[PDB]
């Protein structure tokens, strides 16, 4: 019966700053409520219960506050490890509901992409198609642009990214970049290059390679 | 002399209840028309009338420990106290009795047995918890379904405590109720639980 | 000490019943209440229900007709069963303890304080299949950084577990989220940047482990 609303949805706070998120209960709930911090792949792990009560084992940085209908997670000095989703549950009655969830992001300096390119593999190839991959690694902030060239056209609809999670330890990203061809296609065309823009590159880079 | 408290709370040994010189003497107690210190939680006590004027004229007197806390109880946690029952602004408990909980995750059944020795009839007393909720329930005593047997040779209850929300009193919405019996020389009294008694710790030589 | 281990398959057929087990250690079912929670991917927390190791279960209200969790006292497990699954049901399912705690009787509260480690259940009615595994080999690369890879690709359901070098190899690790292809298969790369210098005095082999499917193939990484 009792909804839980967390805010924010997400924030972006440096290390070192105070963070502090609020969840809210629909009707009073007094001191039953937990935090739970969830790290990508990991299980939810408990960090504050009764409103205010740290967990052992838990760092002392975080605290809890609060009673009735409006609650505070708050860290004192953010650390990079402290990247993840926070989640606020009522543990005042059936059937025990949680919030939405706060995205906790580290903000740091702009560090600019490794590049990387990978043609196709002949073992791939001998079963006919060809994934060529970029790679851009360790880069911050998360926002880059990633355009496929095949023999100076470029090219649309043939690729997919995907992205890591935000680093424990230098909150950086990680990106993939994968044009996927028929071998046919493949053998068709012989320049292919990955053309990488970002904050930190002065100028657009290029990796290629002919076959 | 009770000063602010009732029989009540003198002789179930509420903390704000510091008649502790004792005595074996007076015929008559003494009471305000309104007792502000009597049972400090919430709860009935049976028969009291009853015990207030057997508990006139008393001959000899002495408090003693019936079930000490320390060896008495090895298999269960002691310490349960309330913010009802408060003594300078920190929460407290009934003197002369316990508060059985879990201890360890458990609460294993207990059976404790008093015999008299001491010539003349000594005053019993005892509570049983009735909680608000299945909840407290569970974590008190570990089980859904409690007994608390007080057996002697002129006594024999079987209690089955029942969960139930009541109105709040004293800040609580649970209840524990009061129970009494006089024991003579030569019998015994035995208790059987596996939650919710509020154990004897100090009875009354009389 | 104690410890949660979700077992069970990843794979259900939509109308058939999900049947997972927990396993605990270091610790028994004495005296606590014991859980399952769900995630759907990227979409927060869902609690389902939980069983007092008395027998008492109490359930979430809307899984309530389809859910049955049951204790077992014999072998320290306790088990969920969701009964006419459909895609909504697709999630990462973990069991969890909840214990009653209190500082004083007069404050009695509960919270869950160890988790098992997700078990992935997908509702398809898509049949496993092993992934193909490619090396992604260096070339004349860069300073002295190297980037080398592993493409692990066509499989399903989820998950894959990907390991470098049996483990030993972990710093510089990152292993992408894996995306689902329009055929409705999941491909995804794992890369890992090593000195340039160790291209040569260093063996790289990619382990890739698909449990679906029984599959656990390595792939050397040469330039
Ligand atoms: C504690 O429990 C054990 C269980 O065997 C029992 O033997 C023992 O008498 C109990 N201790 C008491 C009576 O306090
Ligand atoms: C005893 O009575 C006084 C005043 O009537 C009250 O302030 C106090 O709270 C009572 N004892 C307890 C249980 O605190
Ligand atoms: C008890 O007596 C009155 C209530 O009749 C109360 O106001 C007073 O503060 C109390 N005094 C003692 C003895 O604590």
């Amino acid at each position: 019966d009792i909804q839980m609303t967390q805010s924010p949805s997400s924030l972006s706070a440096s290390v070192g700053d105070r963070v502090t998120i609020t969840c809210r209960a629909s009707q009073s709930i007094s001191s039953y409520l937990n935090w739970y911090q969830q790290k990508p792949g990991k299980a939810p792990k408990l960090l504050i219960y009764a409103a205010s009560s740290l967990q052992s084992g838990v760092p002392s940085r975080f605290s809890g506050s609060g009673s009735g209908t409006d609650f505070t997670l708050t860290i004192s000095s953010l650390q990079p490890e402290d990247f993840a989703t926070y989640y606020c549950q009522q543990s005042y009655s059936i059937p025990l509901t949680f919030g939405q969830g706060t995205r906790l992001e580290i903000k740091r300096t702009v560090a600019a992409p490794s590049v990387f390119i990978f043609p196709p593999s002949d073992e791939q190839l001998k079963s006919g198609t060809a994934s060529v991959v970029c790679l851009l690694n360790n880069f911050y902030p998360r926002e880059a642009k990633v355009q496929w060239k095949v023999d100076n056209a470029l090219q649309s609809g043939n690729s997919q990214e995907s992205v890591t999670e935000q680093d424990s330890k230098d909150s950086t990203y990680s990106l993939s970049s994968t044009l996927t061809l028929s071998k046919a296609d493949y053998e068709k065309h012989k320049v292919y290059a990955c053309e990488v823009t970002h904050q930190g590159l002065s100028s657009p880079v290029t990796k290629s390679f002919n076959r | 002399q009770l000063g602010n408290c009732s029989v009540a709370g003198w002789i179930l040994g509420n903390p704000e209840c510091e008649l502790l010189i004792s005595r074996e003497s007076w015929s008559y107690i003494v009471e305000k028309p309104n007792p502000e210190n009597g049972t400090c939680y919430p709860g009935h006590f049976a028969d009291y009338e009853e015990l207030r004027e057997q508990l006139s004229s008393v001959s000899s007197f002495e408090r003693f420990e019936i079930f000490p806390k320390e060896s008495s109880w090895p298999n269960h946690t002691t310490t349960g106290v309330s913010a009802s029952c408060s003594h300078n602004g920190e929460s407290s408990f009934y003197k002369n009795l316990l508060w059985l909980t879990g201890k360890n995750g458990l609460y294993p059944n207990l059976s404790k047995s008093y015999a008299n020795n001491k010539e003349k009839e000594v005053l019993v007393l005892w509570g049983v918890h009735h909680p608000p909720n299945i909840g407290d329930q569970r974590a008190l005593y570990h089980t859904e379904n409690a007994y608390v047997s007080v057996v002697s040779s002129h006594y024999s209850r079987k209690f089955t405590p029942e969960i139930a929300k009541r109105p709040k009193v004293r800040d609580q919405e649970g209840r524990i109720n009061y129970y009494w019996t006089l024991l003579e020389p030569g019998d015994t009294i035995i208790f059987e639980a596996n939650g919710n008694l509020i154990a004897p710790r100090y009875a009354f030589a009389l | 000490q104690v410890q949660l281990q979700e077992s069970g398959p990843g794979l259900v057929k939509p109308s058939e019943t999900l049947s997972l087990t927990c396993t605990v250690s270091g610790g028994s079912i004495s005296s606590y209440y014991w859980s399952w929670i769900r995630q759907p991917p990227g979409k927060g927390l869902e609690w389902i229900g939980y069983i007092y190791y008395s027998g008492s279960t109490d359930y979430n209200p809307s899984l309530k007709s389809r859910v049955t969790i049951s204790v077992d006292t014999s072998k320290n497990q306790f088990s969920l069963k969701l009964s006419s699954v459909t895609a909504a049901d697709t999630a990462v399912y973990y069991c969890a303890r909840r214990r009653s705690d209190f500082e004083t009787v007069d404050f009695i509260y509960h919270y869950m304080d160890v988790w098992g480690k997700g078990t992935t259940v997908t509702v398809s009615s898509a049949s496993t299949k092993g992934p193909s595994v490619f090396p992604l080999a260096p070339s004349s690369k860069s300073g002295g950084t190297a980037a080398l890879g592993c493409l692990v690709k066509d499989y399903f359901p989820e998950p894959v577990t990907v390991s470098w070098n049996s483990g030993a190899l972990t710093s510089g690790v990152h292993t992408f989220p894996a995306v689902l292809q329009s055929s409705g298969l999941y491909s995804l790369s794992s890369v890992v940047t090593v000195p340039s210098s160790s291209l040569g005095t260093q063996t790289y082999i990619c382990n890739v482990n698909h449990k679906p499917s029984n599959t656990k193939v390595d792939k050397r990484v040469e330039p």
